[PDB]
């Protein structure tokens, strides 16, 4: 049976915290809906997902990753207007003339990986 | 001018507007051959009830000759142009339009884009086939689409403007909620539960008392001719904004508020006066169909309703729009609780019941609806069944319907969430408190009973007429920690216990007392037996009182039909039994409808001063109406229905109305008999021509100036027509 | 019979019952010497406005001769008996009684026990002195006590039952909410905030537009004679259950729903029609006092109201009952949002505003109340200010008032909690969307402005008439991460964004555009100046359009008074300025009330297709009314008040009404002038006899068949009478 | 300044879980309400109580103590209908005929403490 899921940066249905000794451990193939706090997302980019009790425990694990923040870059610009970027979401930034991206390009798209940017956005010379 | 709004509220589905047959745009040259561009000659909706659209949408049951489809699911149409379609230059779209002030951003004007593939969750149309002049579209509606009756148009774009089909009422399309679509907020994940809670048109309503449960059938008839239009008319009379009718929470919240009429502007006038002058007795109605059609035609509140009538009408409304719904009956319902978890009984100093102060009354049963939906306004874990009670009580808004309250919230006492959840929790979880009103004007709490309120909650079982116990869906097993955890959670979120029972303790006398009333037929004598047990080596003496009262099923008393006193000795470690014979001449002249009696047995032990208090209802059994049939039980064939009623009383019944009903078998009908002498039998015969095959039910009822709440039913197999 | 309820609902404070002057207990003998028991000869309430009871309760301001006290706090009374009271042999108690069906467990019959010490939070009476036949009591009310006008009785217990004082209307005691008592739900821990939000009777209402904030005074007058009785009458006309009137949440929820009259139920008929036939123009009212007294005397909805009129009347109601309350004005309010966080503007392909589709509007300002209370129905930390918009909005329960929504919940986006929080959140946090409605019928999101809605929120400052910015109490600093967290939390709980603003981005060109409109006096020409600035080494050509509209303050347009087109060439890094003159003759014939103008500037850059779009409002300044005073400003002395008004137009004003008001200085008065020639001036003079000392304010207003929304005020110090 | 409190078996106001980095660390003399879940109670036996920030951190300490359950008392009886008891509340129990409590009397009182009952309810023969 699957024990009480310690959701990180997130929650399960909030009666389960009070009635914990009644509901847990759960039987295999029981499903449980969990959700992230604001500023966090599940690895799929969903705010909410079902985990399932298995012989492996809760699968997928109820882990919420933190959103990447808009970078403090200079000598350049960010095309995307938003401040926070979902996990596995990607964002485009570009150089002023006479500058080149971290990838050496005119413009570069970087992804917020499972934690942190795939590269630090910067427009070098 | 009118500075409040740029356009009036689009809050009626019956309202329409005149879409231009041509929208010329800009400068149009002289002599433009607009007939280079496509003209639509005919549109086909494949709308026949045996055909793919209505069968796969589960809408073939409706007695309606227009296209009825469920949102979030694709359906076919064919369009015939004046010339073959040329994708390189012929741009066109279907338009769905609803109300008088349709707007695209409000979702009340819907241009359906042509697409190579239908996306999930989007309006669109796929050209699945082309054949000379004709194109066949697979259209898909949004799973969040407004529910209602849409006008359809086809519009072709040109450099010069838009050319559009004229108003064609034959193409008006009903879009309904889709329990079969995984993306719909009303999605129900079990086919048997969809078949029961949406496609079943005959309900069972449970009444009586928890020791003597009674059943009656109820025709929901949500498929009958004009009922869908009547549900739309109900929302139009609510003046519900069309952009809100896509939401099952708001549709439940407004539809339930429409069920009980305060002044005008509601479906049913509530009455419990037992007279029902200038109206129909609530216990006469066989089903929702004639109530709804009377409302639709008279445009005024129908006289009269009660809790099961309101629940029946609202269950028809919900199932007709396609929200999954069921009636549930709670036994010993603490209605009008004001979110207090305490019902007070007042006692005289000698231990008799103080009938002057005891004005709280516990309803032997109460009916409310459950509707199935997700709750995206709440946090996770509160979807599924939502309790809606269309019977008004004082809540935070006022004297109104309560809910939708999440049943999963109620079970855990999480009553901080909307709507009205503390009052529904208090309805199932209140205690009884027995209070001595002393002659010095002080109040002393004598006894507490947590077990009485909401002892059982029942609903019709899936695929049969038996009851299903659902009490454990509303509250945890009694006397366990999780019940206390739920109670404490409810007390955190504004449930109340005005009296601190903290000082109450079990009776150190170790005496115990209980009594039983045997079930009886109306007009028979019956025995009430009181038992005392002394589980101690002390001798005691006890004074005990029986008060027997005739009551409404709401627990409201009318008269104390019997009163008796016992003086009893209990010798050390023993037991003793008193018996009472109750006769027909005591109660028969006085009974109210549903023939309910309520007994208090209360006793004070002289030496220890402890009070023992118990109370029990019972409902007298009234003989059933008998239905019989003759002839070919075949669709479109004549069949003869015989309704038989035998007057059970010692008296002549007067102004006897008999009602007959049965969805797909007969329209609602009624017959008047001037008098039925005791114990004579009336018969009524009708010839009826059934139009729905399979298992069907005939339902009958009786009402009169002195007897009512008498029912009967018969299952009939109707064969398919040749 | 009546089976619905054991006793009729106790829902009217005006209703009374006749308590027996003797209640017999047992078989009372013949000729009992009842004169051996105590009999009450007189009761003193020390109810004089200068006396400790009203001073310490802060109820001495009310123009009411009866006793007024605030719940949860002790007050003195004295009882004079037929003989000295003798604790060994004399039992007596005070009874407080309210309504027609008072019950002890419902809190509407209140026996006050004589006690040795007043227990915290309990009803009780302490004998503080005895002298000869008189006992002086200190009585404490429960902090959860019902608020309303209680009857009072004194009852003496005897072996033969109860002897009770007859009905004495001199003793009727108003029990109010107590902001000063730490146990009251309305408790406010700050002295100056209690002084302002409860004891101040003159408000300030902020209007106009955010770049030219106009101000006016408003007489709440909650202490004026008969206003408290009118607030009780308002709750009686709601048929609000008396047992519910102890709860400030329910009192706010019901009273706000009572403020807007739908049908012939409620205080004010809403109208925005600019004509106001058969009624008073909403801009004519100087205060709540004459509205509430007209309602109380006519028993019918007052004609007519608007958002600030509803807010003023509800603020008077709240402060009168003693719930701390203030008006707040939001500038650029997204009203009628239906929880949608998006307002759409539609553009033609050439980038001109499509007025045909652009039917959303943003109100230049909107007013609602905040009431201060704890929220025991919600989790911890949502107490304090509760937003209550008494203006009807399409809501979770059809078209109704919104709230009380916790401001602390709104700011953090926890709009899952009741009541109506998503709609209030959307009032302040929506975005403008500019959408090209292409000629092919497709909609392309061209631009987004997250900054425009709710740019400022203001209220009257404590103890002065300056504005206090409270915007940070409703939402975090714009563009910071905490705004995104609040938005995402709101989207978790049923706020909506119909269109995904993902296919929209910073302009490719990096051209800025902005424009300024100078403020003007009504009837003057003024300059509007548009600037375009190039931040790139490219050269651009731009087509730009100015649309100038006369609008209601709700942003609903009436006429396009000016339309202009500009062709601009921007050199690399250059800028250009376009100056537009707007002439009085273009707008003066056409202005609505509040004289509001709205300008769209939009442009498309030909080389990059980017759309630039901005919109701004102005309100034309109208000269104030002049108030003057003559003679001694002493209470009870005659004072001469002169109200002067000069017609600002070049037309004859007709059917001019001037109103004058000022709580404690003058009752509401109004004067009719048949005509006022274009440049002419009128004077009105009254003699008024002020009855309240200290700083006071006179308030005046003007209205006519054309010009209205014109105001004036004067601060008058009134000296205490000898 | 005072950090984000770790209220075991309890909660602070829900927005503080999302807006943590904005509200914390908290300046001295801010007061922060907290409450225990059902089945738990504060040191004072309240459900809701205020902490105050001090130079030493939060004070009083945000701890929630589990309510002691009614015992499955062998060979004995209890006076009360109660299932759960407040922290530092006490309970009276007693013997079947011929039995003596853990303390050897006919009746014994036990206090609910942080780890359970001050003595285990039991009657010896």
């Amino acid at each position: 049976p699957c024990g009480f899921p310690h959701v990180e940066n997130g929650r399960i249905a909030q009666y389960y915290y009070t009635f914990k000794s009644f509901y847990f451990p759960m039987s295999i193939d029981k499903k449980l809906s969990f959700f992230c706090l604001a500023g966090y997302t599940t690895e799929s980019g969903r705010q909410e997902e079902q985990t399932t009790c298995t012989t492996e425990g809760w699968s997928p694990e109820p882990r919420c990753f933190k959103k990447c923040t808009k970078p403090d870059l200079s000598n350049g610009y960010i095309s995307d207007v938003k401040l926070l970027y979902k996990i596995q979401e990607n964002m485009r930034y570009g150089c002023a003339s006479g500058y080149k991206t971290t990838g050496g390009k005119d413009e570069e798209v970087v992804q917020c990986l499972s934690d942190g940017w795939s590269s630090q956005p910067t427009c070098r010379k | 001018f009118g500075g409040r709004r740029a356009v009036p509220p689009n809050n009626s589905n019956a309202a329409e507007d005149d879409l231009p047959t041509v929208e010329l745009q800009g400068v149009v040259p002289r002599g433009v051959n607009l007939q280079e561009f496509l003209n639509v000659t005919s549109v086909h909706l494949f709308k026949e009830r045996w055909d793919t659209n209505k069968v796969d949408h589960h809408t073939d049951k409706y007695e309606n000759n227009k296209l009825i489809v469920r949102r979030g699911q694709s359906f076919y149409v064919q369009i015939d142009f004046s010339r073959p379609y040329d994708p390189r230059r012929d741009l066109f779209r279907v338009e769905y339009v609803i109300g008088r002030y349709p707007q695209e951003n409000k979702g009340t004007y819907i241009p359906v884009p042509i697409v190579s593939e239908l996306q999930s969750g989007k309006w669109g149309a796929k050209i699945v086939m082309r054949e000379d002049r004709s194109v066949r579209l697979s259209i898909q509606s949004s799973p969040k689409c407004i529910v209602g009756k849409f006008r359809m148009y086809v519009a072709v774009w040109t450099p010069y403007g838009v050319l559009r089909t004229s108003r064609n009422p034959e193409t008006d399309t009903y879009i309904l909620f889709n329990p079969w679509c995984e993306d719909d907020a009303v999605y129900l994940d079990n086919e048997k539960e969809r078949e029961e809670y949406v496609l079943n048109d005959i309900g069972v309503i449970f009444y009586g008392e928890v020791n003597d449960i009674k059943t009656r059938s109820w025709s929901y008839g949500q498929f009958e001719d004009g009922i869908l239009d009547t549900c739309l008319y109900v929302m139009d009379r609510a003046q519900m904004d069309l952009s809100g009718r896509g939401n099952p929470i708001k549709v439940s919240r407004v539809g339930s508020a429409m069920v009980n009429a305060k002044d005008d502007e509601g479906v049913l006038v509530g009455s419990w006066d037992n007279i029902y002058a200038y109206g129909v007795p609530p216990s006469a109605w066989t089903g929702s169909v004639d109530i709804l059609l009377e409302y639709r035609s008279s445009e005024n509140p129908v006289r009269y309703g009660q809790c099961w009538v309101f629940a029946g009408v609202f269950n028809t409304f919900l199932r007709c729009l396609g929200i999954p719904a069921r009636i549930v009956t709670n036994y010993f319902s603490a209605h009008d609780n004001d979110a207090n978890l305490q019902m007070d009984i007042f006692l005289e100093e000698d231990g008799n019941v103080n009938s002057k102060l005891t004005k709280d009354s516990v309803w032997n049963y109460h009916c409310w609806n459950e509707a199935w939906m997700t709750r995206p306004d709440l946090p996770v874990g509160f979807g599924g069944w939502q309790a809606v009670d269309s019977t008004p009580q004082e809540n935070s808004d006022g004297m109104y319907r309560c809910g939708p309250a999440s049943v999963q919230a109620i079970k855990h006492g999480h009553v901080c969430f909307q709507f009205d959840a503390p009052f529904v929790f208090a309805e199932v979880n209140s205690d009884l408190i027995y209070i001595t009103a002393k002659k010095d004007g002080t109040h002393v709490v004598e006894n507490v009973d947590a077990t009485h309120i909401g002892k059982l909650i029942v609903t019709k079982q899936i695929g049969g007429d038996g009851m299903m116990d659902i009490t454990d869906t509303y509250k945890f097993q009694e006397g366990q920690e999780e019940e206390r955890l739920a109670l404490e959670t409810a007390l955190m979120y504004g449930a109340k216990k005005p009296l601190n029972t903290e000082g109450v303790m079990k009776s150190r006398s170790n005496v115990d007392m209980d009594f039983e009333v045997e079930n009886a037929v109306l007009g028979k004598d019956f025995k009430l037996s009181i038992t005392f047990r002394n589980n101690s080596h002390n001798r005691y003496t006890i004074t005990a009182y029986l008060s027997a009262n005739i009551t409404f099923y709401t627990g409201v008393p009318k008269a104390e039909f019997k009163k008796e006193t016992f003086d009893v000795t209990l010798e050390p470690l023993s037991f003793k039994k008193e018996a009472v014979l109750i006769q027909a001449g005591e109660y028969m002249g006085q009974l109210l409808e549903q023939a309910s009696l309520h007994f208090f047995v209360t006793a004070r032990i002289n030496e220890t001063r402890d009070v023992l208090a118990k109370q029990k209802s019972t409902v007298l059994t009234i003989p059933e109406i008998i239905i019989k049939v003759r002839g070919t039980q075949v669709v479109g064939s004549d069949m003869t229905v015989t309704v038989e009623f035998t007057n059970p009383l010692k008296e002549t019944l007067r102004n006897v109305w008999v009602h007959l009903d049965g969805p797909g078998v007969t329209r609602p009908m009624k017959k008047m008999f001037r008098e039925i002498r005791p114990n004579s039998t009336v018969q009524w015969e009708e010839v009826c021509r059934p139009w729905v095959s399979g298992h069907r039910k005939l339902i009958a009822s009786m009402s009169s100036d002195s007897l009512r709440h008498v029912y009967g039913e018969l299952d009939v197999q109707i064969q398919r027509r040749p």
